[PDB]
RNA sequence: CAUUUUUGGUAAGCAGAACUGGCGAUGAGGGAUGCUCCUAACGCUUGGAUAAGGUGCCUAAAUAUUCGCUCAUGAGAUCCCA
RNA sequence: AAUUUAAUUUCAAUAAAGCAAUCCCCUGAAAUUGUUUUCACUUUCUCCCCGCACUAAUGUGGGGAAAACUGGCUUUAUUUCU
């Protein structure tokens, strides 16, 4: 048991931070993100002027302060995500059928044709705030963006898991979308 | 105890506490209207309360389901029989104070402007630590199919308006008779302005 | 180095809660057959138990209690933690802290009610007379104002 | 003095002897401290020692004294260590621990009911081996260097609790949490 | 307005119940606002009145009346224990009972 | 039949003994429920105060106080005793 | 709701004096049981220096000093101020 758990979180030099109640909420260059902390005992303080949140528990246990490190993280990160989004790179790799990536609907739904030559059409729709661009680098790379760190993760989880093949050795045939590089626009 | 009628608004309750207090003020013969059932809280996890009640489902006579336990799926019932568990009902005695007891899902209009009360005891906030997962009954009873949640909802927002109405015109009122009050302080004679002052009114 | 208007924002700094549990903070007891009495925390024994100690103004002498048995007020002296009785006498009294619980309102309410649960017979027929009075010029006034 | 926060245990300090006979003539004379809910207690408890360490029985020897012990000063706060030999379900273990109070008889109130808690030790299977008050400096266990800091202060955040007077079955409206 | 009472409200829970087990010879009284040891103990010698309405008249009138006394408290939370001169019946259990103001 | 001592038998609500107490022939209060467990042995009543056991509701007593521990997507909860 | 004279290391103010500074009532850690000696232990709404606002903290992290306000003791009176 312990009496007394802090943290010091700086903030970036462009975000328009706003806590109230343990209702978080970030707004800055690309966009504005609100993400809910009050399932948890925490005395979030706040600190316009001289920027800088402080997060601070009273009467911990462990548990608690593992807590207060995962809260100050995530937020630290939704900070990142509003200055400068996050960009996921997506290298999609195949053995033998060339995997045809098809992005529609204002950077949201890729189809993607023809996985294994299944002959058959895989949709996976984003979630809000994430765009799905194509490189115009190297062919088969594929963007993830956005400001939710979040978001991005999820979609480019959801992307993943929907292409992987069934019932073939998983050490043998590796065709599928794979996830490369994680970094910022 | 002694009024006519308690209601209360069972938003934020224990299931078994407001239960059993409210079964021992039946029994005793205090009328009970219990409404807004739906935010009644049992404890723990969801999951866990759904296996539960799944289990509870399951349960049914070999021989005739008409003469099997009855399951109900609506929030105000459920309160119900757990209220009838914490009563003697195969009595007579008993099944008078089952009968005593009224439930609703949200509330209805002669409940309307009438005075909703909590019983304090069994308040989830002063009763469930604050790590410790919760779940509500509502939420239990769309997933066990009762598919009523959302109507009830959309009926509690009604109620606000016209409650926030009612606030902001009794607002004024009592400013109303406030002002009056103060002026008309100082028309009353010295000694008795002097006690009334004395004892703050 | 000091602070001019950087005071004014550590000032109305509102933090989510005031009143900690600190040497010199006022006291409500609400349990046992000490409660309803006023008194200071002087000591911390440990995370559960604290040492309060009424003033000898408020008439509860020194002794350990558990900390949920109290609720603490705004109001606080100064006073070193090592105090005792009679250095905490002089300055309870000096600093006049039982006087501004007393303008509070929930004190000023306190008085109110231990003067209102002792009042005789006489009294209450008073209280009533001197409230029908009331209502008369008030119900008058209002009938006139239209 | 509130009855509700009291307990029973005291300190007694216990001198006795061996009975004389032809082969002693004068006999080693022990002295403990025990820590006992009364002073039959401590009395048995001191015969049980006089039987487990040296060779002596109740019958065949003679106490010389028995006087109850109270802290000096019980209004001030004290560091007491305490060193305990238990019984558990597989065997036998020696443990230290330190307690923040205002008496040795705090202390050993506080540390039965630990062991209850933690262990599951019942009174019977506890054994006191030296209690004694311990410099701040010297400090070994983390819940006690936290209190033992310059300027102690935090937020109360235990529910409210009151007598029977208020704490009534129906109420205007939720009550709060919060305070102020 | 007219009649007013000078007498304390109460309901007439059981009787002097023990688990599966029925003394009548005592009836147990929650009082208005009663609700501690201490606080039961004001009304300990106090005078009780069941008054009840039958059907057809008696003495000419539809109101007849038990007599009873308050005798000791009983429990913590501030019922009482009350003797009567004959066994309250027991289908006025949540029924109205007066506890006056005599002696 | 129970504790304790105990022989046969893999064990058995099995077979056979030892000491004592029961039960049988014995209600009553408790053990939810029960021939044997605990309490306690019984004329008829009135008041008192308890035992064994309980005191969230069923259910009479505390949603008592006080310090701990405990989250379980098959928790845990009372000698004999399941 | 109380109460008598005992007994058991109880206390605490009061208001005039004094005494010692890591000092003191105490309590630590050290060189056939006594006993003495070493250095260890207080405050702070004080001051200074670095970190200059660095904090959960109307303050602070570190490093130094200061004092006797505070605490502790010795006296002399005093007990319905308490």
């Amino acid at each position: 048991k312990t009496i007394v758990s802090t943290q010091k979180v700086l903030i970036p030099e462009g975000v328009k931070v706003a806590i109230n109640a343990r209702k978080v909420t970030v707004s800055g260059k690309y966009g504005t993100l609100r993400r809910s902390f009050r399932h948890l005992p925490i005395d979030i303080r706040l600190n316009k002027l001289k920027k800088y949140i402080k997060v601070v528990m009273w009467f911990g246990v462990p548990d608690s302060l593992a807590c207060i490190r995962t809260v100050c993280t995530h937020l630290k990160n939704m900070f990142t995500g509003v200055t400068k989004k996050f960009l996921y790179k997506m290298r999609l790799v195949h053995a033998h059928f060339p995997i045809n990536s098809n992005i529609v609907d204002n950077n949201t739904r890729i189809e993607i044709r023809n996985y294994l030559g299944e002959k058959s059409v895989r949709f996976v729709k984003a979630l809000p705030g994430v765009v799905i661009e194509k490189s115009p680098n190297v062919k088969d790379e594929i963007y993830v963006s956005g400001a939710d760190i979040e978001n991005v993760s999820l979609t480019a989880a959801l992307i993943h898991q929907s292409v992987l093949c069934r019932n073939k050795d998983i050490r043998k045939f590796l065709d599928g979308i794979y996830v490369s590089e994680v970094t910022t626009v | 105890m002694y009024k006519k009628e308690y209601v209360i608004d069972c938003k934020g309750h224990l299931l078994g506490r407001l239960a059993s207090l409210i079964a021992k003020e039946l029994l005793n013969g205090q009328r009970i209207v219990a409404v807004r059932c739906e935010d009644i809280n049992i404890s723990g996890s969801l999951y866990r309360n759904k296996l539960k009640y799944q289990e509870f489902l399951r349960l049914r006579t070999n021989t005739n389901p008409k003469k099997g336990p009855l399951h109900l799926r609506e929030p105000s019932k459920i309160l119900w029989r757990c209220v009838r568990g914490m009563l003697p009902h195969k009595t007579y005695k008993g099944q008078l104070a089952l009968k005593k007891l009224k439930v609703c899902v949200g509330m209805p209009a002669p409940y309307d402007k009438k005075k909703k009360y909590v019983l304090p005891s069994a308040l989830r906030a002063f009763r469930l630590k604050k790590h410790r997962r919760y779940c509500r009954l509502g939420t239990l009873s769309s997933r066990v199919g009762w598919n009523y949640d959302t109507l009830v909802k959309k009926n509690e927002v009604l109620r606000k308006q016209v409650s926030k109405a009612y606030y902001k015109k009794k607002v004024n009122n009592l400013n109303e008779k406030k002002e009056i009050k103060t002026e008309a302080l100082n028309l009353i004679n010295p000694e008795q302005r002097q006690v009334l002052e004395n004892f703050g009114y | 180095v000091e602070l001019t208007e950087e005071e004014l924002y550590i000032s109305k700094k509102n933090l989510l809660f005031k009143r900690f549990v600190e040497p010199g903070r006022l006291c409500l007891i609400e349990y046992g057959p000490y409660a309803g009495k006023l008194c200071f925390i002087v000591d911390i024994v440990t995370i559960t138990r604290v040492i309060v100690d009424g003033a000898f103004i408020t008439g509860v002498p020194r002794m350990v209690i558990p900390l949920k048995r109290l609720k603490l007020l705004k109001e606080r002296i100064k006073i070193n933690k090592n105090c005792k009785s009679g250095f905490l006498r002089k300055t309870v009294n000096s600093t006049k802290v039982l006087e501004e619980f007393n303008n509070s309102k929930l004190g000023k309410k306190m008085i109110i009610k231990k003067k209102r649960d002792e009042a005789t017979d006489f009294e209450r027929f008073q209280v009533y007379f001197a409230k029908r009075e009331l209502k008369k010029k008030m119900t008058t006034i209002k009938n006139k104002k239209n | 003095i509130d009855n509700s926060l009291n307990t029973n245990i005291h300190q007694y300090h216990i001198v006795g002897r061996a009975i004389p006979t032809a082969k002693d003539k004068n006999p080693n004379v022990y002295r403990m401290c025990i820590f006992a809910k009364n002073d039959t207690n401590a009395k048995s408890r001191f015969w049980y020692f006089m039987k487990k360490i040296n060779k002596l029985k109740k019958s065949n020897g003679e106490l010389l004294a028995c006087e109850q012990i109270k802290e000096r000063f019980p209004l001030r706060v004290k560091n007491y260590g305490v060193l305990l030999r238990y019984d558990s379900r597989t065997g036998t273990h020696n443990m230290y621990k330190e307690f923040r109070d205002t008496t040795k008889e705090g202390a050993i109130a506080q540390l039965y009911s630990e062991m209850a808690g933690r262990h599951r030790a019942r009174a019977s299977s506890i054994n006191i081996i030296r209690i004694s008050e311990i410099s701040s400096s010297l400090v070994r266990r983390p819940h006690i260097k936290q209190l033992l800091k310059r300027r102690l202060r935090f937020p109360a955040l235990h529910l409210p609790t009151l007598q029977k007077e208020y704490r009534k079955k129906f109420a205007s409206k939720r009550p709060s949490t919060y305070r102020m | 307005l007219q009649a007013v009472r000078l007498y304390e409200k109460g309901v007439i829970l059981g009787y002097k119940r023990s688990q599966r087990n029925q003394d009548p010879n005592f009836t147990l009284i929650s009082i208005k606002n009663v609700n501690t040891k201490k606080h039961a103990q004001f009304y300990v010698g106090k005078r009780v009145a069941y008054v009840y309405r039958t059907t057809k008249h008696h003495d000419g009138v539809k109101i007849k009346c038990i007599w009873g006394k308050v005798c000791r408290t009983h429990g913590n939370s501030g019922v009482i224990r009350a003797k009567f001169k004959t066994h309250i019946p027991p289908k006025a259990f949540g029924d109205r009972v007066r506890i006056l103001m005599y002696p």
